[PDB]
């Protein structure tokens, strides 16, 4: 008698914001892509092939130099690879054997690693002794980590299975801000390029914006029929893309909150594992259960390129900040760079 | 679930702050990306293999 | 920090034999390379020896190609150097150098103390003059020219510099002609072409006096420069 | 192409050799996944073999054993169930004298976990060993509370053999996953023997298809 | 006579049907060794030996039909004979070491995990290659009679060398295969963790491959043992030398043809002994249909429908 009317008020506010989506987009993205010529058949060839691991790899991250990347797997190894010589440099052991999240600092000084044991660990790469040791354990949380990101050298956003994202300071080892709006456990996030706002997507089939300075929510995103597996942010800082088990990649604008187009083709029964863009856009990289990776267009959202390098579930994918090369990796213990 | 209802009302009220700008400006932004950044991005506009650091 | 002290030398008989050791502590000996570097007692600084991290490759100088060997021991975290048939050109102030070689690494990071070891072609570079008078508070530039340009195919200029404090170990100033090192102020800079190099120093005071040397890491010989003693 | 590149090649070769040695050393361990549910005798079973997940290791004869206990995870199973795809054995622990406690009896709800985990796609063929618990209090108190459809004798052996049969009956279409039901009294000497034979025979079977004879 | 031409047709035919069968299984082995095991590298070595057993003797028996009146100074015919004998002996030793691997993997599965080097198997095979080479070469050292002389009905000394080599190549392989299968039988009579139908099937497959090998190479063993026994009566043979040593040579050459047929298509024999009906053959057929594209169903559909 009091919560039902409040939920109806919520539904009316959602309908108002949907009318706002249906008026802000006088013509959606897929309707304004006739003029722009397609990217064409992009026959990406493997210039180098990054082999040498053993077990199922699960994450890879690029550096600011666009030449040093970090690979993390369930075997218990963080390996720092090279771009052109393909000769790895740093091998780091792991206190927890099972790990799914990893991040490389923009300056390259530190590296964050995290498993499902609700423990986030941070190591220092450039040390006086020349080795890599435990700089600090973040911890302070229950459940399982899902995404870690470096907002600053001393500010970090973590998003874990306790249905709560946390902005932490490494110096004090305490949660600077907490975000408990989500009801289901979150899966991944992508920080803004300006490093002032961030979106977080959960298994609630929804996502929400969060501010660092205020520590509260700013905007809701819904429409998915199931849990959002992956989400990446547009480098312009106004939009982002989500991918889920519903086989529908979606592009939601942060400042327009509108459903542009559900990127999906029937022949697709596979679910999305990873999503990324280019430095200049014009292409949406994606990862599906079918082992053939797919690259679509950021605008056209039509079949652009198919990459059949791996014969297993594509686990991680990334683009260099230069936009020069792209690296993908799957459970078959192999990493591949295209160009 | 009375205590959760106050939190739900407060988060819904604080999420009422929404921004309303068009996505055609984002189209102009990515067009500027094409004019400047994709002039140096190989994937849209291929660059010769001489400047390629992977050849 | 780390300790890279030496076992110590004496007045070895000419053409004799001796052992030397560089004591190690507070770092990973099993993952670091090790160098031994000449320094003439009167004036000079040259190369002696080399050992890689996994003992796979070992290099030597002209007279050091024979008559000298090096070995490591990882359980004790220690180094040994067997010297046979010492000559007058061989004996020097043997400085112990640690280095690790990888992407973005800064080689020649730490230097030892040396020994008072006095008994009884290849690429040659040269500085302008070894006695350049300077004044505090005034910017000076000292140039070391090389016969063969150090610009490798990858585009990296292989060069290093060093400042030798009075009666103390040297410290690195700039690596690869463009980037600095740890524990140094911004006042040191590198410039010049691939054939002629130069180091620019400024804001001189009573904490920068000594000798400076131009490096060469392009090929197998690490042939040091003649050197410049910055007088006052 | 200088001494730096050769040193980088040497360092990469050494790291590759250390990686292959660590992999060869770590391949010897056996993978067991415990699925203890509430008061399913988790403390009793960890006594018998000797905030996140708990990793335990023990030795039996010449073979090591590594087990991961997932307790109080309270998360969706589908996100992290596939992380134990490479597990060799799946151990299930279920109490028997809890058929009078309803939070919808827990015995009915415990079948739902077993029926779902068997018919999953990742676990199409994995050895499943189910254990028991609280036999003595089950026979002491005992039928119509939880299983009136059986309507048979109240003696322990006929009642218990019925209950373990319904646990093994609902194997679905994954009949390759043989259910090694065991009469764990919770005071037995070495119940790990029940695991040990049930891994090593399977190990022989895991050789056979590789061996080519079967 | 006509026996010659009906035997050089039937020897060249089994040779020229072996070449497509051997190269197909070699590509099957190469495809499988991308995901293969230690027995796959043993099968690869056996398949390379079978490719070396393509058959160069069909050329000579077609052109001259034996008679020991060869052309190349008897220099190349001895080399071809050496390659043939080395191939046969290495194939026998390959089945023996495969049986040894089976025995070690089955009865000693606790300790069989040590054999994972991926290079000890090729080491053992190379050692066996060296042993058969340095065993067969002193026959060549004693056979300095490069002029035309028979290698079957020769004198007592080279026949004694033949007796020693054949007796070692007969008694030993039977001994390892019988001991390994007997101890596997003893273990599997104590092993009941597997179902009785599958245990009976694996016992039947083991006894089947043993019996197939024995019946495929038995008449050669018998005739060589009879010849060696006759030669071992150095005081005097029971019958005349002309009467023995296979005087009915027609029987000898058809027995040689049948033993060569039993020795050709060795991967086909290996496939047949392990299983008579496998889905991997269907998968290989589907892959060949994928690579070939000779279906001619869309073109035929177009030819029937586009006319209208
Ligand atoms: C040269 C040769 C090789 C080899 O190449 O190993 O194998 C042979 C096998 C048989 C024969 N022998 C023949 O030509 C048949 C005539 C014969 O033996 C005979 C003659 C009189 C009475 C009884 C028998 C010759 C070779």
């Amino acid at each position: 008698s009091e919560l039902d009317q409040l939920r109806q008020e919520a539904e009316q506010l959602k309908n108002q914001i949907r009318d706002a989506r249906k008026a802000c987009a006088d013509a959606t993205l897929s309707q304004i892509t006739n003029n722009i010529d397609p990217v064409g058949r992009i026959q990406m060839r493997t210039r180098r092939t990054l082999r040498g691991h053993l077990a199922k790899i699960y994450a890879m991250h690029w550096g600011t130099d666009s030449r040093l990347l970090v690979s993390a797997s369930q075997d218990g190894k963080l390996i720092i690879w090279d771009s052109y010589t393909t000769n790895k440099v740093h091998a780091i052991p792991l206190r927890s054997s099972w790990v799914m999240t990893c991040a490389y600092a923009p300056s390259g000084n530190y590296v964050a690693c995290g498993g499902l044991d609700n423990i986030c660990s941070i190591y220092n790469l450039k040390t006086r002794e020349g080795n890599v040791r435990v700089s600090r354990e973040l911890a302070g949380h229950t459940g399982y980590l899902s995404c870690c990101r470096f907002l600053d050298d001393n500010q970090i956003v973590t998003s874990s299975g306790d249905t709560t994202c946390a902005l932490w300071d490494i110096e004090t080892g305490q949660q600077t801000t907490t975000f408990t709006g989500h009801t289901g456990d979150v899966m991944s996030l992508s920080l803004a390029p300006d490093t002032r706002l961030f979106v977080s997507g959960a298994c609630d089939a929804s996502a929400k914006l969060w501010d660092v300075r205020e520590g509260m929510c700013r905007q809701t995103f819904t429409g998915h029929e199931s849990d959002i597996n992956a989400i990446c942010f547009f480098p312009n800082g106004n939009a982002f893309a989500t991918g889920s088990d519903d086989a529908t990649c979606r592009l939601f604008d942060l400042r327009a909150d509108q459903e542009l187009m559900t990127y999906s083709h029937d022949n697709i029964i596979c679910g999305i594992t990873s999503v990324s863009f280019s430095k200049s856009g014009r292409l949406l990289l994606a990862g599906y259960d079918d082992f053939n990776c797919n690259v679509w267009d950021a605008l056209k959202a039509d079949r652009a390129g198919v990459l059949a390098g791996h014969d297993n579930r594509v686990s991680c994918l990334g683009v260099t900040d230069d936009g020069m090369a792209v690296a993908t990796g799957s459970w078959d213990s192999f990493l591949k760079i295209w160009n | 679930s009375i205590a959760q209802a106050r939190k739900l009302v407060e988060q819904l009220k604080m999420e009422a702050n929404i921004d309303r700008i068009k996505v055609s400006k984002a189209a102009a932004d990515l067009m500027a990306y094409c004019e400047a950044h994709a002039k140096e991005d190989p994937l849209l506009t291929p660059v010769p293999a001489s400047e390629n650091p992977f050849r | 920090d780390v300790q890279l002290v030496e076992s110590g030398g004496g007045l070895v008989q000419p053409g004799g034999s001796r052992k030397l050791s560089c004591s190690a502590s507070g770092f990973a000996f099993s993952s670091f390379g090790m160098h031994w570097v000449r320094q003439a007692p009167e004036k000079g600084l040259e190369w002696v020896a080399y050992i890689s991290s996994g003992s796979g490759t070992i290099y030597y100088a002209d007279t050091v190609k024979g008559r000298f060997t090096i070995s490591r021991d990882d359980p004790k975290n220690t180094l040994f150097l067997q010297m046979t048939s010492l000559r007058s050109e061989d004996t020097a102030m043997y400085y112990c150098v640690r280095s690790i070689y990888y992407y973005g690494s800064s080689p020649f990071d730490f230097w030892g103390q040396g020994t008072t070891l006095t008994v009884s072609s290849d690429i040659v570079m040269t500085q302008a003059t070894s006695s350049v008078p300077v004044t505090p508070g005034e910017s000076v530039s000292i140039s070391c020219r090389s016969s063969k340009s150090l610009l490798h195919s990858n585009g990296n200029t292989y060069l290093y510099w060093f400042l030798q404090r009075p009666g103390q170990s040297p410290q690195l100033l700039i690596y690869r002609m463009s980037n600095l090192a740890s524990g140094v102020p911004d006042r040191f800079s590198g410039s010049g072409s691939g054939t002629a190099f130069t180091l620019t120093i400024s804001r001189l005071e009573a904490e920068d006096v000594g000798v400076y040397y131009c490096m060469q890491h392009l090929e197998y010989p690490l042939t040091f420069g003649a050197g410049t003693k910055l007088e006052l | 192409l200088s001494a730096e590149d050769k040193a980088a090649v040497e360092r990469s070769k050494m790291i590759d050799r250390n990686l292959r040695e660590d992999g060869e050393k770590a391949a010897r361990e056996v993978k067991l996944l415990l699925l203890g549910a509430g008061e399913s005798g988790k403390s009793t079973i960890v006594k018998q073999m000797k905030t996140g997940i708990v990793e335990t290791h023990f030795t039996f004869k010449d073979l090591h054993f590594k087990m991961f206990d997932v307790g109080a995870q309270r998360s969706e199973r589908k996100k992290w169930i596939h992380c134990f795809e490479g597990v060799t054995a799946i151990i299930f622990c279920v109490a028997l004298s809890d058929y009078d406690l309803v939070l919808m009896n827990r015995m009915h709800e415990s079948m739902k976990l077993f029926d779902s985990i068997c018919n999953n796609k990742w676990f199409t063929d994995t050895s499943i060993i189910l254990f028991l618990n609280k036999k003595d209090l089950f026979e002491e108190k005992i039928l119509t509370i939880c299983y009136p459809e059986y309507a048979g004798s109240n003696t322990y052996e006929e009642a218990a053999a019925y209950i373990q049969c319904q646990f093994e009956d609902l194997n679905k279409r994954k009949d390759t996953k043989e259910i090694y039901t065991h009469f764990t009294c919770s005071t037995d000497t070495k119940n790990v023997q029940f695991v040990f034979d049930a891994v090593t025979d399977v190990i022989i079977k895991n050789n056979l298809k590789d061996c080519g004879l079967f | 006579e006509e026996s010659r031409i009906v035997l050089v047709v039937v020897y060249s035919a089994v040779c020229t049907l072996g070449v497509p069968a051997n190269c197909l299984t070699a590509w099957l082995a190469l495809l499988q060794v991308l995901q293969g095991n230690v027995l796959a590298v043993y099968l690869l070595c056996l398949a390379l030996c079978e490719l070396l057993y393509t058959g160069t003797l069909p050329l000579w028996v077609i052109y001259i039909r034996n008679q020991h009146r060869w052309t190349l100074g008897l220099l190349a015919c001895k080399v071809t004979a050496y390659i043939f004998f080395c191939n046969i002996y290495v194939s026998i030793l390959f089945l023996c070491c495969i049986s040894c691997d089976r025995f070690v993997a089955v009865v000693y599965a606790l300790e069989s995990r040590g054999r994972r080097r991926r290079r000890t198997a090729i080491l053992i095979s190379a050692c066996i290659f060296i042993l058969v080479g340095i065993v067969h070469y002193p026959v060549f050292q004693t056979e300095d009679k490069e002029t035309c002389f028979d290698m079957l009905q020769m004198d007592s000394r080279i026949a004694g060398y033949y007796y020693a080599r054949f007796t070692v190549g007969f008694a030993i392989p039977l001994s390892i295969i019988a001991f390994t299968n007997h101890r596997i039988f003893r273990s599997i009579k104590q092993s009941m963790g597997l179902s009785a139908a599958q245990k009976a099937k694996v016992k039947h497959s083991a006894i089947a491959v043993v019996v197939i090998f024995l019946v495929c190479f038995a008449p050669y063993h018998l005739v060589l043992l009879v010849k060696a026994a006759a030669f071992s009566y150095y005081r005097g043979d029971r019958n005349a030398m002309c009467g023995l040593e296979e005087r009915l040579y027609t029987a000898s050459v058809v027995f040689l043809c049948l033993s060569t047929v039993n020795g050709v298509a060795d991967p086909i024999i290996y496939v047949l002994a392990t299983d008579h009906s496998r889905q991997e053959v269907s998968r290989i057929h589907k892959g060949w249909k994928e690579w070939s594209m000779k279906t001619d169903v869309t073109r035929l559909t177009h030819s029937r429908d586009t006319e209208e």
